């Protein structure tokens, strides 16, 4: 009991989004995490038309991200994120916004109006530290 | 969590196994840590000892094994499984004299204990033996070594090396200590293999609380200090 | 728990609790003290009275491994008789292949790794048994050892097994055990046993001694505590 | 209850349920007595009947001469361990050409059962031994016990309700070692006798009785020399 | 205190402090993660930052949120996050979370897929489509290893912080606080007390100061003598000594 | 056991000057084996303290003269050496180190408004260099933080002074006795960055300040010292009505201090630049709050 | 319930415990092996967790005739275990026929070892792919196994972390022929793809197989094709 | 977990069970199927 | 929650005269009652003492635990396998502390009522707060004693009333004397002990099984006021009671008695209390046929 619930709510779902009845001018916008789970009744078009996968970031959308928060922001140095565009161990769209964050209390922390840049790699290893043991053990 | 309730020797879907790594934390119920050095033509075991009773004795308390003439270990973990350990290790060096007619390397002893650690791993059907060993030994050609066993069946050698419970906080240390270019003059070695411990533990011993085992391009016997010498040691890194 | 069926599996901190629960069963025990003096050591066991059914001297913890060595066991009595019996066989062996008597110290390690190796298959259990091991010799003097169920060994001078193993050796250690003769000892061991637990929560006991030393001339054997009884003149003594 | 499956498994007390279940099989079996003066040791045993017309089923049975045993529990153990107890015997006699020392007979039962209470495949031997014998040194009454637990006595009683047994001999064991043939047999048959309830007596064709002596080999009587021993009795005290 | 003062800026400095933040340009209210082995101080760091300028402080135990019927578990969820936008400031606290913050898979079919649901009511409220706004979160779990990546990826709380048990310098830090309110004689060898100490738990530390005070009130003291702690220690380390499946294994 | 200690005391304490100063030198082992001991009832760390505190009170009369070499020198190779016929951390954390440094930074409260700036800013950084690696952490932190307002003043400010301050602020808030002392220590730093001329550095500290209100109730001179920095700061820029709201607790508060020209400093900073603020609401109810008043009339700005 | 045993079977699919045991090999160290015109290449990944390992202790690139070099991605203990055996099963060949085993008759007989432990019922699958090399009568050849006893033959291929990356890359990045010099340039630039530092002479080792016997390279001749490498 | 109308009778009569009946007169007897719904409160002597 | 009385077309309170309920709450009023000793209890001398240590030494003395700079507990919690000896250590302690004893059961607070469960949680402990020397009982507190990690707690409608409500009196009333409050569980490892933990239910208790002698008073105690036959051996009673509460050891000597009014006889036996123990675990014999 109770998992045919969850099950018709689907059947319903799909009903009055591709019945007899046709409403026009509605528009309906989904978002999942990983979507290989989920019923291909969903997946077919007509219903669902549009598959759009967002990436994590790419370089050269890094640059754009890093160009977006620290524009409005009091960065205002000559000691650039160019050494932080080209990293490796990719590092997603949300975690560019805590390393912006991050610094920006690390420069209030030592009572600064801006970031002096020595600031800005703590921050970025305290984001990026995550993978520490692996036992030395199955590589 | 996935939860294959991890009870026998398989596989886990992310990709690894449970019980060789519940062994790793094994270890910690010695509430004991060991540290080796190796800096130049010495090599240098140091381990604390732990006496809570005056009935109890002193003598038969010391974690330093000496396997072979030139080659010594220390023990970390359990106390009932690391004497075994001890026994193949003391049983397969004089196998290795007996078939090939020479003294075994401290290299390729570690090869024969890992291995017989990797079949426990493999086949199941016996516990895998929660203890870690240490070993130091001069080896001609070579200066010499200090290696690590693991219960997994890993091994590897390395210069500075810390086991037991604090093995992240005195490798930290010795980290930011063996970055620059010491010579480590057998003095300067012990002073290290105490101030390493002694940042850590926060303890104060009489010079009672210890053991230490050494070897040396000069003497390459294996050799345990006295305490007289070691209250040499303890006040001359120290003035 | 949930993880403690096995004695081959850990559990999710790191340990086996099949060794841990055989270790307070021994705990339920009888308490048997062993002390050692300058030449010689003296065991000691509080054995109580089954009913009244018993013969007097009947299923007696002192044991007698070798011509100069000797149990003191505390736990399953059945089990430590069949493990007294590989103590008997071990020295026999020795004595076959090298010809001389074994050391205390190298039958402490044989023994231990026959215990040991009960603790890791899952087909078998671990002993439910903890002992003493006592002998003396001209060459070595006077050893004393303790071997609990997981398979430790090492030496003590005075120790203790049962229920009052911490009650024990709160007053063993109040002894200048390295100058007294064994002969003094034998009086001091009856108050420590006579101190804990006469008849409090049981009816009676009898006092068993064992005894090794230079006076045995290297024998291992029982008191003559028939002869001169002094050890319950002088224990019933501490009354007041 | 999830450890109360196997004898390998130890509970968390400390204590291993399946040889505790094992003493409760001794129990299922009638009652019998065993006791002993200086010169003659005397086992005497309670037969059930299966039927109003089947015959008896026998408890005391011969293993050497000079030495007999009693039972109580299961007839599989019985037999297996009865079987290995004739073996041994005779392999004294073949090898020493002396009898064995009862004392350390007992000692080869406990190391026998020692065994199978603790690797894994293998119940308990639920059994109730009480042996009798003559070594060099004098009567024996030796009981076991599951557990492997073997004990010298000089007066026991084990089995169904056997503990109003017990209770009588306590009060008359001071009188056991003095007594002749004649009256330690019926001191030990007023013992049996709480041991029924108190509306049935004690005939000839439910009772065996098995004396050794120190000039006297292991003989087993029964239903017809019983009445030489039931001769001169009280009736029960109601 | 270091962790204290870690504490402080992404809590205390937005809600009294907004100026510093429109300086550099910089948002976040957003909220931490304690994680730590429990006893050590998990709940008191989240309750005296909500004395300093206080409001409507909550507490959730995380575990008294489940029950039978499938829809109450994201019901109950939906009903404290619309009183905390009743009232503007606001501390969230929500003890362990492991017990419901777990991780998504594959079939857990009966009691798994409603635990899932709730985790996603929860994940997605305090990041959904209404900005959150003047509310804040502490989040405190003695497990975590498994979590759900997004439940720790920061922008839902944008930082974690460590708490460990001992230092034989907290514990004298500890032990003098609760030894503070006490009557005694000022014999007090604090150093030889946390040298036998290995209490690792202000709670065991506030149980040695409790006993201490109940041995000298035995035999019939108006004072504290020095050996009331050391009868205190024994009692506390012995007691300790009589537990099992006391594991010790976070991130 | 340490009443041995006790006449050791008696023995030093007369005889500094009869006997020789290494002698007490020589006294110095049994007493640090004494300072191993402390172990139930009789030696124990509480004595061993004492014995701290009067060969500590010895040396400062022997060094009371410019050679203040021997205390400085025997105290680092004491404390050194105490550790070095050991391992790790001394004999106790809290005793032997913290109250004589207590009463060594109270010999510096003595002696440092005689005696000239070098023996002593040797003996300040002697007390320096024992708090940066040896013995810095909690047990104690204020003895260093009221050290290094002492160290601060030797100059009287400079470039030097200001960072050797702002190195050692951030640490010292998890405590430090806030009910004045923390606060008084953090309004010292701000003045000196008004000295350096750093503006934006003086109002990201100054913001720490006002959660501490009402600091009127027990002190007063707290008062003036705040908002006396708080005028100047805004006065290199102009929020003209910030100040005149600044002067308005510099009215009210000498006022109860019963003041006739003091009090009419901060009347008449009032009256003038209100009329200095650009026009706004809050000018217009301003004026009309602060005129009107029986106090005002007593300068011909009253019609200004 | 059928993802605890391995003699069983799933209702509609196949054995679960070696899907599992293929999810170990994805964890492990990346490794790259390519097959030249003349020679054939093998390529690892060695980065040791402090500055306090010793790099000249274990080896990866491991030989086990004059002619035939190996390299794994999975768990190295388990490495250690089949290495051994192929040694020794190499010489068997040897005293029977008195000449050097050929490298398609290991890959037959290896596998039949890996298959052994898939069977009943209280043992683990290996954990560890191969990559093994040979240059035997004139042309060279690149093998790979797996835990479930299967063999192949590549013409370049990657496993461990990030391979599908490394997969991408090669897949556009080979040709039919290339000399031995360059397929050791492509080689360097595909492990540098996925990795995270310098990369000097010791996070990598390389070892080769001419149609002059195999053998490893020295950390000397690493850093000069590294030095200038692209 | 119930209350409604069944706990009704069920709280009234356990109150009228014991209370007015020491030592009384008049004995009742329960029958049932299912051996789930004893109450082991009706258990506790006095009542059951 | 007042029962006021309401006029009918203005909708306004005119009188209350509240609260007016059933016989159950009125039977919650035990004071002055019979006397049991302490001394009839054998061998949990120690929980006697530390009961006395609890609650009795901050009745005695009141003001040394105030100038010494420390707090008296109010919430001192017993426990063991089973009770005969959970309420009857309860029951021998108001037996011979008489200040003002007041019971309270588990679910005599649960009703088809909401929120009377947590009405009558707070209007009897303000009553006893009216009272200045009463002590609070709380029997089977483990009926809402709940909320393990996954199985338990079912919900509910009661259980959150009244635990709540208990933990939200227990905070509101000072710990000094004299409104101390006692519960009575079964078992901690139902019951939530670290949420309670600082000035809640704190002081553990735990009582073990009794011991041989105990169980053969037990007995004897409880045989008194039936024709037992003069031959009983208490050796025999002690010995065969095993895992046997003093619960089941009265149910033993009750048996034992119906059997004998079974067959009409007048009198006892020990065999009649072994009769007794095949009866409570409802055991059952023959001849097996496996045991010669
Ligand atoms: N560092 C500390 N300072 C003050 N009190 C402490 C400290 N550590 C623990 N305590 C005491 O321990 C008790 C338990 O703390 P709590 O925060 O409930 O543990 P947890 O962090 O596991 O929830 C508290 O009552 C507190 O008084």
């Amino acid at each position: 009991g109770a998992d045919r619930e969850v099950q018709r709510i689907l059947l319903e779902l799909l009903n009055q989004m591709d019945g007899f009845d046709q409403n026009v001018n509605v528009k309906v916008i989904m978002a999942t995490n990983r979507a290989d789970t989920l019923d291909p009744a969903l997946l077919r078009p007509g219903r669902l038309d549009r598959k759009i996968e967002f990436p994590l970031p790419d370089r050269r959308q890094k640059r754009l991200i890093f160009s977006t928060i620290t524009s409005k922001m009091n960065l205002s140095e000559e000691v650039d994120l160019e050494d932080y565009v080209a990293r490796p161990d990719k590092i997603s769209g949300a975690d560019i916004n805590s390393i912006c964050q991050e610094s920006g209390m690390l420069a209030v922390r030592e009572n600064r109006y801006i970031v002096l840049a020595k600031d800005f790699e703590k921050a970025y290893k305290t984001v990026i530290k995550k993978d520490e043991q692996e036992h030395e053990f199955y590589k | 969590s996935a939860g294959f309730d991890r009870h026998i020797t398989i596989f886990s879907p992310e990709g690894r196994l449970y019980q060789v790594e519940y062994a790793f934390k094994a270890i910690n119920q010695g509430g004991l840590t060991s540290v080796a050095v190796r800096g130049k033509d010495c090599a240098v075991i140091v381990t604390q000892k732990k006496v809570p009773d005056k009935l109890l004795d002193s003598s038969t308390v010391t974690h330093l094994f000496k396997i072979t003439e030139n080659i010594g270990c220390v023990m970390t973990g359990m106390t009932a499984d690391s004497r075994s350990q001890v026994q193949r290790a003391r049983y397969e060096a004089a196998n290795w004299k007996y078939k090939y007619g020479y003294e075994i390397p401290v290299d390729m002893l570690c090869k024969r204990i890992a291995d017989i650690s990797q079949v426990y791993t493999q086949n199941a059907e016996m516990r895998p033996l929660g203890c870690c060993m240490i070993l130091i030994g001069i080896d001609e050609e070579q200066g010499p070594q200090v290696y690590k066993c693991d219960p997994a069946g890993y091994y590897c050698g390395f210069k500075a090396t810390a086991a037991g419970v604090k093995q992240t906080e005195s490798t930290s240390f010795l980290e930011k200590k063996v970055k620059k270019k010491f010579d480590w003059t057998f003095e300067q070695t012990v002073e290290t293999a105490i101030t390493c411990l002694s940042t850590v533990l926060s303890i104060d011993f009489k010079p009672s609380e210890i053991e230490v085992g050494v070897v040396t391009v000069e003497n390459p016997k294996f050799r345990i200090l006295t305490e007289a010498e070691i209250d040499a040691h303890l006040v001359a890194l120290a003035e | 728990t949930g993880y403690d069926l096995s004695a081959s599996t850990f559990s999710p901190d790191g340990r086996v609790f099949q060794v841990e629960y055989a270790m307070k069963a021994v705990e339920n025990s009888s308490t048997a003290i062993g002390i050692r003096c300058k030449d010689g050591v003296v065991f000691g066991v509080e054995k109580l009275v089954l009913s009244k059914l018993y013969e007097e001297g009947s299923n007696k913890r002192l044991f007698n491994v070798d011509r100069h060595v000797g149990m003191a066991v505390a736990g399953l009595l059945a089990d430590a008789r069949s493990l007294a019996d590989i103590a008997r066989e071990e020295a026999s062996n020795f004595r076959s292949n090298f010809g001389y008597n074994i050391p205390l110290k190298h039958l402490a390690d044989r023994v231990a790794m026959y215990v040991h190796a009960y603790t890791l298959y899952s087909a078998v259990r671990p002993f439910g048994c903890s002992f003493m091991l006592g002998s003396y010799s001209v060459n070595d003097g006077a050893q004393l050892y303790m071997i609990d169920p997981s398979g430790v060994s090492y030496g003590y001078w005075g120790c203790a097994i049962g229920k009052a193993r911490q009650a024990a050796k709160t007053e063993i250690e109040k002894l200048q055990m390295k100058e007294m003769t064994c002969r003094d000892i034998v009086k001091e061991v009856a108050k420590i046993i006579y101190i804990v637990h006469d008849e409090v929560k049981d009816k009676a006991f009898e006092l068993e001694l064992s005894w090794v030393g230079e006076l045995t001339n290297g024998r291992h054997e029982i008191v003559p505590k028939d002869i001169r009884e002094e050890a319950e003149k002088y224990a019933k003594e501490s009354l007041k | 209850n999830q450890y109360d499956n196997d004898v390998t498994v130890w509970s968390p007390q400390g204590r291993i349920h399946q040889i505790e279940y094992a003493m409760e099989a001794v129990k299922q079996g009638s009652a019998t007595v065993g006791l002993k003066s200086k010169t003659h040791a005397v086992l005497v045993a309670l037969k059930r009947a299966q039927s109003e017309l089947a015959a008896h089923q026998k408890k005391i049975l011969h293993v050497d001469n000079h030495i007999g045993i009693s039972i109580a529990g299961l007839t599989a153990d019985a037999r297996l361990l009865c079987n290995f107890m004739r073996q041994e015997c005779l392999d004294s006699r073949f090898v020493f050409d002396r009898p064995l020392p009862v004392s350390r007979l007992v000692s080869l039962i406990g190391s026998k059962t020692q065994i199978p209470t603790q690797r894994y495949g293998r119940r308990p031997y639920g059994v109730g031994l009480l042996i009798a014998g003559y070594d060099d040194m004098g009567p024996h009454i030796f009981q076991t016990c599951p557990s492997a637990n073997y004990f010298d006595c000089r007066a026991m009683s084990i089995g169904a309700r056997s503990q109003s047994a017990r209770t009588y001999l306590e009060r008359h064991m001071s009188e056991f070692m003095e007594c002749n043939l004649n009256e330690l047999v019926k001191h030990g048959l007023r013992a049996l006798r709480e041991t029924l309830p108190a509306e049935q007596d004690l005939t000839t064709k439910n009772v065996s009785i098995g004396i050794v002596g120190k000039d006297l080999e292991f003989t087993i009587y029964d239903d017809d020399d019983v009445s030489p021993f039931l001769e001169g009795l009280e009736e029960r005290p109601q | 205190s270091e962790q204290i003062r870690e504490l402080r800026e992404v809590i205390e400095l937005p809600l009294t402090n907004p100026e510093l933040f429109q300086r550099v340009g910089i948002i976040p209210p957003k909220g931490c993660l304690l994680y730590g082995p429990p006893g050590t101080g998990k709940t008191l760091l989240a309750r005296a930052v909500a004395s300093q300028l206080d409001c409507n402080f909550l507490k959730v135990v995380s575990s008294s949120i489940v029950d039978k019927y499938i829809g109450e578990s994201a019901r109950l969820i939906r009903e404290m996050f619309n009183y905390a936008r009743d009232h503007q400031p606001c501390i969230i606290f929500m003890d362990e979370i492991d017990a419901i913050g777990g991780r998504r898979f594959s079939e857990g079919t009966s009691a798994d897929r409603e635990i899932q649901r709730t985790l996603m009511e929860l994940l997605n409220q305090m990041d959904g489509f209404d900005t959150l706004h003047r509310v804040k979160m502490i989040m405190a779990t003695n497990r975590p290893d498994t979590l759900d990546p997004a439940l720790l990826r920061p922008g839902r709380l944008d930082r974690k912080i460590h708490i460990d048990l001992p230092n034989e310098q907290a514990r004298l830090d500890i032990l003098k606080i609760h030894a503070g309110p006490i009557t005694k004689h000022g014999e007090i060898d604090y150093e030889a007390i946390v040298k036998l100490s290995d209490g690792f738990n202000g709670a065991d530390l506030r149980n040695v100061c409790t006993e201490a005070g109940m041995f000298a009130i035995r035999a019939d003291h108006d004072f504290v003598v020095q050996e009331d702690f050391m009868k205190a220690v024994r009692k506390v380390a012995d007691s300790k000594k009589l537990e099992s499946k006391l594991d010790y294994k976070p991130v | 056991m340490a009443d041995g200690g006790s006449e050791r005391a008696d023995g030093r304490i007369v005889k500094m000057e009869v006997d020789y100063s290494a002698t007490v030198d020589q006294r110095l082992p049994e007493c640090a084996k004494l300072a191993k001991e402390g172990r139930l009832q009789e030696v124990i760390e509480t004595l061993l303290s004492l014995e701290k505190q009067t060969r500590t009170a010895s040396d400062m009369v022997s060094t009371s003269r410019i050679l203040v070499a021997v205390v400085k020198m025997c105290y680092e190779a004491k404390e050194w050496d105490l550790l070095n016929e050991n391992i790790m951390l001394l004999s106790k954390r809290r005793s032997q180190l913290k109250q004589a440094v207590a009463k060594m930074v109270q010999q510096c409260c003595t002696y440092v408004e005689e005696i000239t700036d070098l023996p002593i800013k040797l003996r300040l950084i002697d007390t320096l260099r024992m708090v940066t690696e040896g013995k810095i952490y909690v047990e104690i932190e204020r003895a260093r933080l009221t050290k290094t307002l002492a160290t601060i003043k030797e100059q009287n400010g400079d470039v030097k002074e200001a960072a050797s301050i702002l190195q050692e602020l951030q640490v010292e808030t998890y405590g430090s006795m806030e009910k004045k002392e923390r606060v008084e220590f953090i309004l010292e730093q701000m003045r000196l960055c008004l000295a350096v001329k750093d503006y934006i550095r003086t109002q990201i500290i100054s913001k720490k300040i006002n959660t501490k209100f009402f600091q009127e109730e027990n002190t007063e001179k707290l008062k003036l010292k705040y908002y006396n920095l708080m005028i100047q700061l805004d006065q290199h820029e102009g929020s003209y009505l910030s100040i005149c709201k600044h002067y308005r607790a510099i009215y009210d508060t000498p006022c109860i201090q019963a003041e006739s020209e003091k009090w009419q400093q901060a009347l008449k900073s009032v009256v003038l630049y209100v009329i200095l603020a650009p026009f706004d609401n809050e000018q217009s109810d301003l004026v009309h709050r602060i005129s009107g008043d029986k106090k005002l009339e007593e300068i011909p700005k009253y019609k200004d | 319930g059928y993802s605890f045993s391995l003699t069983t079977f799933s209702p509609s699919g196949k054995l679960v415990q070696i899907e599992y045991a293929l999810a170990a090999v994805a964890g492990g160290a990346p490794s790259v092996g390519i097959k030249a015109a003349n020679g054939v290449v093998l390529a690892t990944e060695k980065k040791q967790k402090s500055i306090l390992y010793d790099e000249r202790s274990v080896h990866k690139v491991e030989p086990i005739t004059k002619h035939i070099g190996l390299v794994y991605s999975g768990m190295g203990p388990d490495y250690r275990v089949l290495v051994h055996r192929a040694r020794k099963l190499a010489q068997q060949y040897y005293l029977v026929y008195q000449e050097p085993i050929p490298t398609a008759q290991l890959v037959q007989r290896v596998a039949s070892v890996m298959q052994e432990y898939t069977q009943s019922g209280g043992v683990r699958p290996f954990g560890v792919s191969l990559l093994i090399c040979g240059w035997n009568e004139g042309r060279p050849y690149l093998f790979q196994s797996d835990p479930s006893g299967a063999y192949f033959a590549w013409k370049a291929t990657a496993m461990g972390k990030n391979y599908v990356n490394g997969k991408t890359f090669l897949e556009k990045r080979y040709n039919e022929d290339l000399e031995l010099e360059d397929a050791i340039h492509t080689a360097i630039l595909t492990l540098k793809e996925s990795f995270e530092g310098q990369m000097t002479e010791d996070n990598i080792e390389v070892g080769i197989c001419n149609e002059a016997g195999f053998r490893r390279l020295t950390p000397t001749e690493v850093k000069d094709y590294l030095a200038a490498i692209a | 977990g119930g209350d409604n109308e069944v706990q009704r009778t069920m709280l009234e009569l356990i109150n009228q069970l014991d209370g007015f009946d020491p030592r009384g007169n008049i004995k009742v007897l329960m029958a049932t199927n299912r051996p789930d719904t004893l109450d082991p409160a009706l258990m506790r002597p006095g009542r059951l | 929650g007042d029962l006021v009385g309401v006029n009918k077309d203005s909708y306004l309170i005119l009188e209350t005269l509240p609260t007016e309920y059933d016989s159950r709450v009125k039977a919650m009023e035990v004071d002055e009652r019979p006397t049991e000793q302490y001394s009839d209890i054998g061998g949990l001398d120690k929980q006697i003492q530390e009961l006395v240590e609890a609650i009795v030494l901050p009745m005695n003395h009141k003001e040394k635990f105030e100038n010494l700079g420390i707090q008296p507990p109010k919430g001192v919690l017993m426990y063991g396998p089973p009770g005969t000896g959970k309420t009857l250590l309860a029951r021998a302690c108001a037996a011979q502390t008489k200040a003002t004893f007041l019971k309270l059961a588990g679910p005599q607070l649960v009703q088809m009522f909401i929120g009377d469960g947590a009405k009558l949680v707070r209007d009897a402990f303000a009553l006893a707060k009216e009272k200045a020397p009463s002590i609070i009982f709380i029997d089977e507190l483990d009926a809402i004693g709940t909320k393990r990690f996954d199985s338990e707690k079912a919900g509910d409608r009661e259980v959150q009333r009244t635990m709540l409500e208990l933990l939200n009196q227990l905070d509101g009333f000072q710990p000094n004397t004299q409104v101390k409050v006692i519960a009575a569980t079964n078992r901690v490892d139902i019951l939530d002990p670290a949420l309670l933990r600082s000035g809640r239910l704190d002081r553990k208790i735990e009582f073990p099984m009794p011991n041989e002698e105990a169980r053969a008073r037990i007995m004897q105690i409880h045989s008194r006021k039936m024709n037992v036959s003069p031959d009983v051996n208490y050796e025999e009673l002690a010995r065969c009671t095993d895992d046997f509460n003093g619960a089941q050891c009265k149910a033993v000597c009750v048996e034992a008695g119906m059997i004998a009014l079974r067959r009409g006889a007048t009198e006892l036996t020990h065999e009649d209390y072994m009769e007794g123990i095949l009866e409570v675990q409802a055991k059952k014999k023959a001849n097996l046929q496996y045991y010669a």
